[PDB]
């Protein structure tokens, strides 16, 4: 598809967060 | 058409219509959008599409218009692009059946025993078909000029 | 044999005129149905010996044809009408996509109903067998391919009368 | 067939050495440059009757006298053989643009042809008009590319430099 | 928006590694490949008044109910904005093919298109059908020599041909 | 169709040759053969060389073979000059 | 009509194929079922195939039903092959005489 | 919609009140005018083909290549001539409906607005309608302030296009 | 495949292919990346598509199963299932071929001499291929879902 | 009778293994030529006749199998010649679609150059014949495509030698 | 002015910070691109009369009328002949001008800001100028890149006038 709204395609900021303190998209 | 020898086709075989036969009937009716937009092109065309068809078919061939030639005089000439408008209709069949069917058993089954009983070189009837699809390719994009052009050169391979 | 298409372009091609916008008018209509008209014949090619199985048990099954003296005692008459019925479910799937019963009279109404006098076949126990082949017909393709399916059966049961 | 691999492997055969590193990377030359002087090998192998056409009538218009009797040109068979000769020089270069080098002149065209050409009273200077013709008729980006042009005219004027 | 050549970085820092040898040389490649694809955004803009009104010509000829009346394209208004739409889809594809990558194409064209066509009634299966006849319009037109010297295309072509794709499901 | 459909005995079609031809077969032999008629004494009909070499089909190679034998014929040598063995698909 | 079967006036001029050979592969022609096997019924097309492939019409009752079920369920291809492949071919015609 | 009903009530909510004497004076204006304005109506409406096809025909008159030329945007075969009419059959048709509401509103969103975009791209000229407005402006046959109000609404078209 | 018979028919009439002919040769090979994807699909789920194939079977057809039925036991049974595991095969090739050639040659020609001779109720072979189809198509969209049952529908025509 | 599809469908078949990872391989790569063999075949059938009459003027016009004694000296002769030289034009032309020479042996291949030596008819200068008319062919589809095209013809000729 | 040099610092100046790399490219690539242009300038300069000349006589050949109808906007008279070479020759000199400067700068700001304005009120065709910059785009005799650079900027003067 795309990005969700609002969030630049390539930037986003959950690219390598780790998973003991990743927090779900809304 | 399409649809018709797919049917007779299958039905010589005693057997009903494969997918590889009716996943291009589907095939084809959904490309009957495009297929009346290119007919309508030619459609209203015929009037710089025939006489720039005789344009450059007297050109190459000025023996078939001079004194002695076939279509030679006012009336000759005149039948002379006659021919060129039918041929051009029928390439217009074709392109809304999707198939030379049209074209078939209308202006070339026994179209040598006509030209040739007529007296006219069947080889400068070829060359007036061919002057006629350079003028309609030019008419179309190139996704258009490989099917519009690609029925002329069926009726120049059966006109000799 | 002509289908919508033959048809269309050999009443715009007999008059020496372009196809107009009259006659491309039906072609876009026949287009249309395009879709609906494949999966008619797909269901139909499916369940070809089904439909018959059903046709005859629910019209001329247990009547008194099926009986000794009637037109379809003996085996080798029973397997003809069910080779007989076949043509008839076929033959329409033809015209359902052509869209046109050029094929029908062309290849199974001339010559039929002078043929089953002959041989003494009844006429109307063989419509009311292609009428009720006609009804579980619709089952399968649905109302409106039933329709058109439905359109070529009657067809063939009005010029087999 | 004078190429850029049978120049690597006759000084290593005579040497007798394996294929070193010094030989491995002249052949990697032969994967850039033969990107441009195949496109030179394919446009004239689709084009050469035309250029031939366009080439060989260049050395009978500028030397009209051929067709005089008791020259060179003087008949019907002697002026097809004299388009058939600049159809060859022009076969050996489509040749020389897919070897790599100058390998199929060297041997077949240019090799004892000095010894033909004054036995038989053929006049080279007849066909070096037919050749840089050829050069001068050459569009550098509507004929080709514009490396194209330079690997095809590279094996046209050393043939040139041959006959001359 | 980010290129080819940044959607690489932007990966590469989220796992906090240098680019490796065979990640340099994917990008070298990038730009050896270079003034071919340059030739592509050239040709695409130089024509692109006639990519939008030849294939509009021929969208009306196909489906001759949008412009009747009552169709979705009938009006002077009407028609006028059924020719800037592609206008816009065809000009954020051209961003897309310079780029290398098609964020900028979802960015800022794609985002809510869907729902607005919803909105004001526009058959989106047709719009799929006009960005489809734009992209072997322009297909065409980049395999086509013209001025250009003779080589492979090929991975390039069929690169353009997904921009257009993409803008084809993100419209209905 | 092909011979296979699902005739055999006590079928409505009569009795007859089967042969193992795929749709549309594309599979020919080149046999060699006499076949004396062993009818022209009471039909006096005029004669015709006997002694005959054809590429005959897959499809209805079994039926001549089958047959060439019912008239007293004798087959001299067969090959299967066009066409594949053990092929799945392809025989079309 | 100006056809051609180049091919089978290749394999029959040379000797490739015998006359039943190039008789039976007009049969299953293109050319032949658009003329005798489309416009026509499969019961008229059993004895128009008797008159062209046999030289006579139709003799009993029984072979009828014995050709008519086989173009019934091979169509063409199936019928023509029946009558090539007969006896009543080969005590008349075998291999040479059209 | 510039009909001069709405142009009252946008009036009073510019500035969020009542509508006053201001705003009933303005639609009194168009009911005094509306009897000349809807017998034009009809009678544009009841010689509209003899109109369209009068001034279909007086296009070809003075553009003879229109008639002439190859290529899709001029009417040299049937599907152009038959473009050509329907054209015409547009601005009439916006007329009419001027006239019926009182002001140049139907024919601006509908005929006006968007017009040069499509002109330019599909390569039609603008002096083609000029010349077949000027027809229709000297024989729909009307006289008084009935001729007086459709040639008002025919003259709003041309300064469009000019 | 359609290829190879696109090919013999025009290969037959002594003539060239037609744009009918060559503009779904075209048709076909663009549609090729998307059959590739739905064989895909049933190519590994030939473990669900088979067992819950053989599934069905036996709950509509006990009596094959049954004391008595052809496919009764431990070992009959491993083989009930063999069948449909070349059968879900074979369609498998008919969606990457276009065409159910591969399926015709392959389990369709003479099938009823093998399973008459073999004692298995033919008809019990179908409703297996019938149960195999509500699974497929069950794992695919409606546009696939169209093809993948569009190729299991005519074995069952074929089967009977 | 098998195109590249039906060859890589044979060998995992034969081997009763499904198509794996490099049957799979071979069949994409089969389907990226395949818009580039259409256009091939497109442009062979408008200029068959233009192909051949380059070919026969090219190679063997005026040699001296054309004069009398030569073995195209009749009219019958010649014509046969135009007639034989379309089939490897036109069986080229297949090959090259379904992308396998299968059908070159099947249906050109066998009892061909035992036939020619039959009639006495020159392999020498049928071969340069063909090699002469895939050197035009070459011209037309351009050059990958003649490479395709040019592929089946020397097998042609290998076999045909 | 809109060129490859002034672009760069109008996209700093309005970040309000110092030129950096990515500037120093965009103007590093102006400079390669040079040569080829300052050739298809030259060019097209000394070549510009029989350009100007063959154009316009490209222009009355298709369109006849226009050498025909009486009118102030047409090239009947001798004075609207010389109003036409005219035109031919500024959209001559806006290519040469933005092959020198190295973008679509001096023919934004000086022939197609305001292009469409001054076609729709003197009623002139932006059809006539797209068939004279066909043949100035066919007949310019440049060769490879040379002709790269000369027919962008005649192909983006026919895509405002269409
Ligand atoms: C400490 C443990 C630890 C983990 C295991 C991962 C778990 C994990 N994986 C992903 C994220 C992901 N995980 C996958 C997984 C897979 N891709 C496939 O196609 C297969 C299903 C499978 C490969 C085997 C994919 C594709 C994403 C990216 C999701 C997306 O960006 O849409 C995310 C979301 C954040 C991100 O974008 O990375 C998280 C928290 N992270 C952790 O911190
Ligand atoms: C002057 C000296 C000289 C060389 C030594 C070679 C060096 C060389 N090899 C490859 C590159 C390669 N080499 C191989 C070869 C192999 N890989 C395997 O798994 C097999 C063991 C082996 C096959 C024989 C492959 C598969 C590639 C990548 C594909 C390719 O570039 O062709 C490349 C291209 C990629 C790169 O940039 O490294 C180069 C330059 N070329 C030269 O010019
Ligand atoms: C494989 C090698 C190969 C070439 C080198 C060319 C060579 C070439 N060019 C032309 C033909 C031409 N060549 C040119 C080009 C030019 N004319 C000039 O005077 C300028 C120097 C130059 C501009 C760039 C033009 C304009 C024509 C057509 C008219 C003419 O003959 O001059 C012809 C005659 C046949 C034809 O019309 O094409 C030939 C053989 N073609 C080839 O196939
Ligand atoms: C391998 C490459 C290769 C070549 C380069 C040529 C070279 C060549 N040319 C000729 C032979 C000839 N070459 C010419 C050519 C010319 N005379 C003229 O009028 C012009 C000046 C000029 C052509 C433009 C003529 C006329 C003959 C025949 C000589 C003769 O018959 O006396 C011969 C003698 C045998 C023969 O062909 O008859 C040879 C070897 N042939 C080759 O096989
Ligand atoms: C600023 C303006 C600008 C452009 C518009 C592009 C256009 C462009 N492309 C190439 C260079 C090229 N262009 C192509 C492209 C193609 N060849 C084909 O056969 C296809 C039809 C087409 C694909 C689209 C190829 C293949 C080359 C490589 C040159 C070669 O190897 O011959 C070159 C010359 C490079 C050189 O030779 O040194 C230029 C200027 N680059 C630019 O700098
Ligand atoms: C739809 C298929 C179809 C075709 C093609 C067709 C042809 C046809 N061409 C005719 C005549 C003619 N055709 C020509 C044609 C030519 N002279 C030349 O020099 C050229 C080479 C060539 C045209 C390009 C001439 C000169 C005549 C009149 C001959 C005479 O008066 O003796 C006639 C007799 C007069 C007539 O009824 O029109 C027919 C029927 N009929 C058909 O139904
Ligand atoms: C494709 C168009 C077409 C049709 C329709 C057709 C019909 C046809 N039906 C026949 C017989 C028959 N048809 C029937 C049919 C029936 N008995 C009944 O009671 C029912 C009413 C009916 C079944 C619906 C029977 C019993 C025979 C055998 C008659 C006999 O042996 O005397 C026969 C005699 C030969 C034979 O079956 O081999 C023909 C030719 N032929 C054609 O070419
Ligand atoms: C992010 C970039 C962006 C895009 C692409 C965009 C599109 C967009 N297209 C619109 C309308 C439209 N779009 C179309 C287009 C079509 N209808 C058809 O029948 C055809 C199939 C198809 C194209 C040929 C039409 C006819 C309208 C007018 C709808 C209306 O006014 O009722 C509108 C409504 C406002 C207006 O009238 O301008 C928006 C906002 N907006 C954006 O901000
Ligand atoms: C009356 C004397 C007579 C015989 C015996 C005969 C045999 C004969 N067996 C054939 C094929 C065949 N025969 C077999 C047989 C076998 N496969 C095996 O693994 C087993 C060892 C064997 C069964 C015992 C098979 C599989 C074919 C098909 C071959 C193919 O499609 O390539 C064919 C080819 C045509 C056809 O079947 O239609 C003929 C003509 N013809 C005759 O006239
Ligand atoms: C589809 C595969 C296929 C091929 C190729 C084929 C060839 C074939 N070529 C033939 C004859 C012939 N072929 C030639 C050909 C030539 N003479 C020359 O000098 C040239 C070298 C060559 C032209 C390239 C000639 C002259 C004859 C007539 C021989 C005669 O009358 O004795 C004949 C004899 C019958 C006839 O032509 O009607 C056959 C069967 N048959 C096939 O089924
Ligand atoms: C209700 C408001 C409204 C207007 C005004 C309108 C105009 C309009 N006229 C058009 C085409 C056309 N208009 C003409 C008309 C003419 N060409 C000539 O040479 C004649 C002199 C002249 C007739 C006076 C022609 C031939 C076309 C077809 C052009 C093309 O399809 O390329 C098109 C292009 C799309 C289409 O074919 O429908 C539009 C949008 N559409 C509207 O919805
Ligand atoms: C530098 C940017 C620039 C442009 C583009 C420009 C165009 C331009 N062309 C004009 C007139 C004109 N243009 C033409 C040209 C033509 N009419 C024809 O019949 C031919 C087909 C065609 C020429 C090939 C004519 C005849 C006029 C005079 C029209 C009039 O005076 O009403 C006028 C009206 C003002 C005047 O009388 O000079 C402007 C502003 N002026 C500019 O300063």
């Amino acid at each position: 598809q795309l990005a969700p709204p609002g969030i630049p395609p390539g930037e986003d900021a959950r690219n390598n967060q780790s998973l003991r303190q990743y927090v779900a998209r809304p | 058409s399409i649809v018709t020898k797919s049917i007779v086709n299958a039905d010589a075989e005693a057997r009903y219509l494969s997918p590889g036969e009716l996943d291009r009937i589907k095939s084809f009716v959904l490309s009957g959008q495009r297929r009346l937009r290119i007919a309508q092109t030619l459609t209203e065309n015929r009037e710089r599409i025939v006489k720039q068809g005789g344009q450059q078919l007297f050109q190459r061939r000025p023996d078939v218009v001079s004194p002695g030639g076939n279509a030679y005089g006012e009336e000759m000439t005149a039948t002379c692009l006659r021919d060129l408008d039918y041929y051009l209709r029928l390439v217009t069949y074709g392109i809304i059946a999707g198939d030379v069917t049209p074209i078939e058993e209308i202006g070339l089954v026994g179209v040598k025993e006509m030209y040739s009983a007529l007296g006219t070189p069947i080889s400068g009837v070829a060359e007036g078909i061919r002057c006629m699809k350079d003028v309609a390719c030019s008419l179309l994009s190139g996704e258009d000029a490989a099917e519009v052009g690609f029925y002329f050169d069926y009726t120049l391979a059966a006109m000799q | 044999m002509q289908d919508a298409i033959t048809s269309v372009i050999n009443a715009a091609d007999v008059q020496g005129k372009y196809l107009d916008a009259n006659s491309v008018e039906k072609l876009r209509g026949y287009f249309q149905t395009g879709e609906l008209r494949v999966r008619a014949a797909a269901t139909i090619a499916a369940n070809a010996a089904t439909i018959i199985k059903e046709a005859v048990a629910k019209s001329l099954l247990y009547s008194d044809i099926t009986r000794p003296g009637g037109n379809m005692y003996t085996t080798r008459r029973y397997a003809a009408c069910i080779r007989d019925l076949d043509y008839y479910l076929r033959y329409a799937t033809y015209g359902m996509l052509a869209g046109d019963p050029s094929i029908l009279d062309e290849r199974v109404l001339n010559g039929l109903k002078e043929t089953y006098n002959s041989l003494g076949v009844p006429i109307g126990a063989t419509i009311q067998a292609i009428q009720a082949m006609k009804e579980v017909t619709g089952s399968l393709v649905g109302s409106d391919a039933g329709k058109e399916m439905g359109l070529y059966f009657d067809y063939i049961c009005s010029g087999l009368s | 067939m004078k190429s850029v691999i049978t120049t690597v492997v006759s000084a290593a055969d005579a040497a007798g050495r394996f294929p070193s590193n010094s030989d491995l990377e002249s052949i990697q030359g032969n994967i850039q440059r033969s990107a441009a002087r195949l496109e030179a090998a394919e446009k004239l192998a689709g084009n050469h009757e035309a250029v031939v056409k366009e080439a060989g009538d260049a050395c009978f218009a500028k030397y009209a006298y051929l067709k005089n009797p008791g020259e060179a040109g003087e008949n019907q068979e002697k002026i097809n053989k004299c388009y058939r000769d600049v159809d060859h020089y022009m076969r050996l270069v489509n040749y020389c643009l897919v070897v790599g080098g100058t390998g199929p002149l060297d041997e077949w065209g240019i090799a004892g042809a000095r010894e033909v050409y004054r036995t038989l009273n053929l006049p080279t200077s007849a066909y070096v008009a037919s050749i840089a013709y050829t050069r001068d008729r050459l569009c550098v980006p509507r004929d080709m590319s514009a490396q194209a042009g330079v690997e095809f005219s590279a094996y046209l004027d050393y043939l040139i430099n041959a006959l001359s | 928006m980010l290129d080819a050549f940044a959607k690489v970085v932007a990966q590469a820092d989220a796992r906090g590694e240098f680019l490796s040898n065979t990640q340099i040389d994917a990008l070298s490649k990038m730009v050896k490949e270079g003034n071919q694809r340059l030739d592509i955004v050239n040709k695409v803009t130089s024509n692109a008044s006639a990519i939008v009104t030849n294939s509009a010509r021929a969208l009306f000829a196909e489906q001759p109910q949008l412009i009747q009346p009552g169709g979705n394209a009938y009006t002077s208004r009407r028609m006028a904005a059924c020719l800037r739409d592609m206008e816009i889809v065809l000009r954020y594809v051209s961003y897309a093919m310079i780029a290398g990558d098609s964020s900028v194409l979802d960015d800022r064209c794609l985002n809510g298109l869907r729902e607005t066509y919803q909105a004001l009634g526009t058959p989106g299966s047709s719009v799929a059908v006009a960005i489809q006849k734009m992209k072997d319009a322009s297909v065409a037109l980049a395999n086509d020599t013209t001025g250009t010297p003779i080589g492979d295309c090929s991975s390039l072509v069929a690169e353009l041909a997904g921009y257009f794709d993409r803008a084809a499901v993100s419209v209905v | 169709a092909y011979d296979m459909d699902g005739t055999g005995a006590g079928s409505l079609e009569p009795r007859g040759i089967k042969s193992s031809a795929v749709e549309k077969d594309s599979r020919c032999f080149k046999v060699t053969f006499v076949l004396p008629s062993q009818s022209r004494l009471y039909t006096f009909r005029e004669l015709q060389n006997v002694y005959t070499t054809k590429m005959v089909p897959f499809s209805s190679w079994y039926a001549e073979q089958q047959r060439i034998q019912k008239m007293g014929g004798k087959i001299l040598k067969v090959e299967l000059v066009a066409g594949g063995q053990m092929r799945s698909v392809g025989n079309q | 009509y100006g056809f051609s079967f180049s091919v089978l006036e290749s394999q029959v001029k040379n000797g490739q194929i015998s006359i039943k050979e190039f008789v039976r592969s007009l049969g299953k022609s293109s050319v032949y079922q658009k003329q005798f096997y489309q416009p026509y019924v499969n019961s008229r097309v059993v004895e128009l195939a008797f008159r062209h492939f046999l030289g006579r019409n139709l003799s009993s009752l029984a072979e009828f039903q014995k050709f008519f079920a086989i173009l019934s369920k091979k169509g063409l291809t199936g019928l023509v092959d029946s009558l090539i492949n007969s006896r009543e071919y080969s005590d008349y015609f075998n291999e040479e005489t059209v | 919609m510039k009909t001069p009903i709405t142009e009252a009530i946008a009036t009073a909510d510019n500035q969020g009140r009542f509508l006053s004497n201001t705003e009933l004076q303005a639609v009194n204006g168009r009911y005094q005018r509306a009897t000349a304005s809807l017998t034009a109506a009809k009678a544009l409406t009841g010689s509209a083909q003899r109109l369209i096809t009068g001034a279909a025909q007086a296009v070809y008159n003075k553009f003879p290549y229109t008639t002439q030329m190859p290529g899709p945007a001029y009417a040299s075969s049937a599907i152009g001539k038959a473009k050509c009419a329907r054209d015409i059959g547009y601005y009439l048709r916006m007329v009419t409906y001027c006239l019926v509401v009182g002001g140049t509103g139907p024919m601006d969103e509908y005929l006006v607005a968007g017009l040069e975009e499509i002109n330019r791209s599909f390569d039609l000229s603008p002096s083609w309608y000029i010349e077949a407005l000027q027809y229709i402006k000297n024989s729909h046959g009307l006289s008084g302030q009935v001729a007086n109000e459709a040639n008002a609404y025919i003259d709003y078209a041309i300064n469009t296009l000019s």
